[PDB]
RNA sequence: GGAUCUCUACUUUGAAAAAAUUAGAGUGUUCAAGGCAGGGCCCCCCAUUGAAUACCCCAGCUAGGAAUAAUGGAAUAGGACCCC
């Protein structure tokens, strides 16, 4: 949000969640946020890079939070097809 | 015989080139009995992708499904006569304007559904690709108002019309302006 | 692991069909069809070892970005796993609760055992539901060795193995353990690890002293 | 019986995406319902959708990006003029900053934003936010 | 589900997407009208001949070999019955019905059932007059009607 | 099942669900040619018969109306078309 | 009250309409409720001194739009155009 001059004025922007893009509230304690580490391509060691992902407490509760950071990893190249 | 168009107009250079082709063809070949029956409305040579071009042979829609019959034998045999070009059979249909409430008329006749332009989008669709056979349609309504119809031909003929789908979009892109990618899903 | 060097090669193949890790029960999750290969004559449902080994590299890609590794939390309720997540836990340097998981660890602040991770990893999301809904209090994810009738709850990491049975069980603590380690400074992934996946195999006591 | 067949359209896309769900699919096809998703399309709500054509009514097949709210339609379809369309924007958009109402008028189905531009009233189709 | 009577089971056909002949059926449009007029003739309604040359024939579709209906081509040529074959078979039912119960008299069931027939009648005879498929006059007795079948 | 493909199928879900509920309904039914053990004339058969299907000119059955699909007689060959 | 064809209800404009009232422009009744008056210069003149404007459901009238919702057109054809 903005006030018509270039003045953003929310005190905080929350992190929408990476799997249905749902705004992870500040209470909610059920929320995620992974992180998966990059590998180097001749050695596959870990050198200092990762992936952040973030999954709300509604899709972690429901079940679908494996499969979100399964389709999310594919996404990004990390598992394979 | 060779053409014959509906009103006093006669054909160019071009048009009655392709004609004195399919009069010469019936002379030495055994379309001799069926080409003197069928004749040709209009042929018109647009270009597609790239280096080449096709001509498009429109033929009366009475005598269409006549001409279905020996369009595997014409699309072979014309194509030696000129090498680089494909060729399509597509009827000559006319879409009638949809009766508005200001075009001044006395006794239009319910514009039957057969002209209209969805029907005959659709008409011209299934005999530009008459070696195979639309098994599905679907439509890629995109980001923006531009839409992308993909037609799903058969598995079988894919050996004879693999290579003349690039043509198919250039012509139904000239003839009616629209998007269509071809694919042969099993 | 999608690259060449991440790809199971001949002996892990052989040390999963050797345990049962493919096994899976008789019973089938809907969260679990798509680990699921093909269910048997049997009943039995078995597990795909390629999906296995994607998930388990996947596992130890979240296990090495905790920079303190302190902060993973190790929890097996049952037997079969005590000892497993034991070694699991000095073989990296985590920390475990090879016990029973006292209800209010992570949530109760004044409770004298009280501990806070950054990553929870349990070994049966059913036997260690309690862990798994007190971490859901509080912002903790969670990596589980999920077999086919085995509930996703509150699992972000589901290894689909055989986490019933004492070699499957073990052998897949012991493949953590190496891919961890292996993704670290610490093996050079040419020669095979020194430490034996049977000692990470839970033993009956009828069986210790012989 | 199936009445209002763009109310059937809403409603799935309004359940679905409460769900969750990044794809969902329409029953029945109706130029109405193509010409509303195009709306919505067009101010960043719902993806591409591939209109499935068999040799009937047709289904549509639609993405989904997670930014809609809900969507809904106005079952009995009231006559909206340029004077009333203020007080529909009230009690069927959350917000004066964003929200929008089609509505179907003689230029086309459209937004309320539009209308007002092309100065031009009809009928209320629906609303999305 | 059904008008009078409750089950929402969806057992129907499927036509297919093909509005196409296909290539093994050799039988062209003016061989499929000879056998539907010699199967017309015979007494056969236009749902029993398109069985026939189904099951028999392998003609899919009597719509696609030809360019119109089995009831317009009997229309056509003039051997469509006078009153269509789906209010034929509802009355034929009620008849039959109400033969029923005048021999059985304490039979609510059947009195019930020939409520729900004759309601059918009635509604899909009404359509027909709108259609003027039928005589503005047309009306169905209960007394008179064991004549029509 | 929250993020499914729903435009592009696998064929085992399109020929395992109903006709009805498909993407694109399609018959589950077909033609066959019916040769008789006797006699050497191929007569297109539908699946589901519905009618006792006899050889034009001769005696033998070549199918039963059932339930579902035609029970044909023993030594009564037969392949589909498409 | 399903889908489907170029991609008279509805809607917009105009005409017409008692004022008062309501909304509202101008204006220091000492302010205000109100009034429709009154302001400026040394026998007048300037501010064409002002005494606006909006609203007036529905129905009727008029001119555009053609989406949406009804409705009609060729099927026992001599149906539409020609021929003449």
């Amino acid at each position: 949000m903005q006030n018509d001059a270039g003045e953003f004025v929310d005190l905080y922007v929350p992190r929408k969640c990476s799997a249905s893009n749902r705004i992870i509230g500040a209470k909610d304690h059920a929320s995620i946020q992974i992180n998966i580490a990059e590998v180097d391509r001749v050695t596959g060691r870990f050198n200092g890079q990762f992936k952040t992902y973030a999954i709300c407490g509604a899709i972690r509760r429901m079940g679908e939070a494996d499969d979100s950071l399964l389709r999310l990893a594919k996404t990004d190249s990390i598992v394979a097809k | 015989a060779k053409i014959v168009k509906p009103n006093g107009e006669k054909p160019d250079e071009f048009e009655s080139g392709i004609s004195q082709a399919l009069l010469e063809l019936e002379m030495n070949s055994d379309l001799k009995a069926q080409l003197r029956e069928l004749h040709i409305t209009a042929a018109k040579e647009i270009e597609v992708g790239g280096s080449r071009k096709a001509i498009i042979i429109f033929v009366p829609v009475p005598q269409l499904k006549s001409f279905q019959k020996i369009q595997v034998r014409l699309v072979r045999e014309l194509e030696k006569k000129f090498s680089g070009k494909h060729v399509v059979f597509i009827a000559q249909r006319r879409i009638l304007p949809k009766p508005t409430r200001k075009s001044r008329t006395k006794n239009k006749q319910k514009r039957p559904r057969s002209r209209t332009l969805t029907n005959v989008h659709d008409a011209i669709l299934e005999d530009l690709v008459f070696p195979s056979e639309i098994v599905g349609k679907r439509i890629r309504v995109k980001l923006d108002s531009s839409r992308l119809i993909k037609v799903h031909l058969d598995k079988a003929q894919q050996n004879n019309v693999e290579h003349k789908v690039e043509t198919f979009a250039g012509v139904y892109k000239k003839l009616t302006g629209k998007d269509v990618i071809f694919e042969f899903p099993e | 692991g999608g690259l060449d060097v991440l790809q199971m090669k001949e002996e892990d193949v052989l040390k999963f069909l050797a345990a049962g890790t493919h096994l899976g029960g008789t019973n089938l999750d809907f969260q679990m069809e798509q680990y699921v290969y093909k269910r048997k004559s049997d009943g039995v449902y078995i597990i795909n070892l390629k999906k296995t080994w994607e998930k388990l590299l996947l596992a130890a890609r979240a296990i090495v970005a905790i920079e303190n590794p302190a902060d993973v939390c190790v929890i097996s309720s049952r037997n079969t796993g005590q000892r497993a997540v034991l070694k699991f836990a000095s073989a990296t340097g985590s920390t475990t609760f090879a016990g029973r998981f006292t209800p209010g660890t992570f949530t109760n602040q004044i409770q004298a055992a009280f501990r806070e991770p950054r990553l929870l990893i349990v070994t049966d999301p059913r036997a260690d539901h309690q862990p798994l809904t007190e971490a859901s209090y509080v912002n903790i994810p969670t990596i589980a060795l999920c077999n086919t009738d085995s509930p996703l709850r509150y699992v972000d990491i589901a290894i689909p193995c055989n986490n019933k049975g004492p070699h499957s069980v073990g052998l897949m603590w012991w493949m953590l353990a190496r891919e961890v380690l292996r993704m670290r400074g610490t093996i050079s992934r040419e020669h095979p690890w020194e430490v034996m996946p049977d000692l990470y195999f839970y033993r009956d006591p009828e069986e210790i002293e012989k | 019986v199936r009445m209002n067949v763009l109310a059937d359209a809403l409603k799935s896309i309004n359940n679905a995406e409460k769900r969750g769900k990044r794809q969902v699919l329409l029953r029945p096809c109706s130029k109405v319902i193509v010409r509303f998703l195009t709306v919505m399309m067009k101010h960043g709500y719902i993806g591409e959708f591939e209109i499935i054509d068999d040799h009937r009514a047709g289904k549509i097949v639609v993405n989904l990006t997670g930014r809609l709210n809900k969507c809904g339609v106005i079952s009995p379809r009231f006559d909206v003029q340029l004077k009333d369309l203020e007080k529909w924007q009230n009690n069927l958009l959350p917000s004066r900053q964003f929200g929008f109402i089609v509505l179907t008028t003689s230029a086309g189905i459209m937004d309320h934003e539009e209308a007002r531009r092309k100065h031009t009233g009809g009928k209320i189709l629906g609303f999305f936010f | 589900g059904r008008m009078h009577a409750p089950g929402k089971g969806l057992s129907q056909s499927a036509l297919p997407y093909r509005r196409s002949v296909p290539t093994w059926l050799k039988l062209t449009s003016d061989d499929v009208k000879e056998q539907i007029f010699k199967l017309a003739k015979k007494g056969l309604t236009p749902s029993q001949i398109g069985v026939i040359l189904r099951d028999s024939h392998g003609v899919a579709q009597v719509r696609f070999v030809t360019g119109n209906k089995i009831l317009r081509i009997l229309k056509s040529k003039g051997l469509a019955p006078d009153l269509p074959e789906d209010l034929y078979h509802l009355i034929k039912k009620a008849v039959a019905v109400r033969k029923h119960l005048e021999r059985n008299r304490k039979d609510k069931d059947a009195k019930f059932r020939l409520i729900l027939v004759e309601s059918r009648i009635h509604r899909l005879a009404r359509y027909y007059k709108t259609r003027r498929v039928l005589a503005p006059n047309w009306k169905y007795e209960s007394s008179t009607a064991s004549a029509l079948v | 099942p929250l993020a499914k493909d729903l435009l592009h199928p696998t064929p085992e879900e399109e020929r395992r669900r109903h006709k009805k509920k498909r993407l694109v309904q399609s018959p589950n039914s077909y033609f066959m040619d019916v040769k008789c053990p006797g006699c050497y004339k191929i007569t297109t058969v539908f699946s589901h018969a519905q009618t006792v299907v006899l050889c034009v000119g001769c005696s033998t059955v070549l199918c039963q109306p059932t339930g579902g699909k035609a029970r044909l007689t023993e030594g009564c060959s037969f392949r589909r078309k498409q």
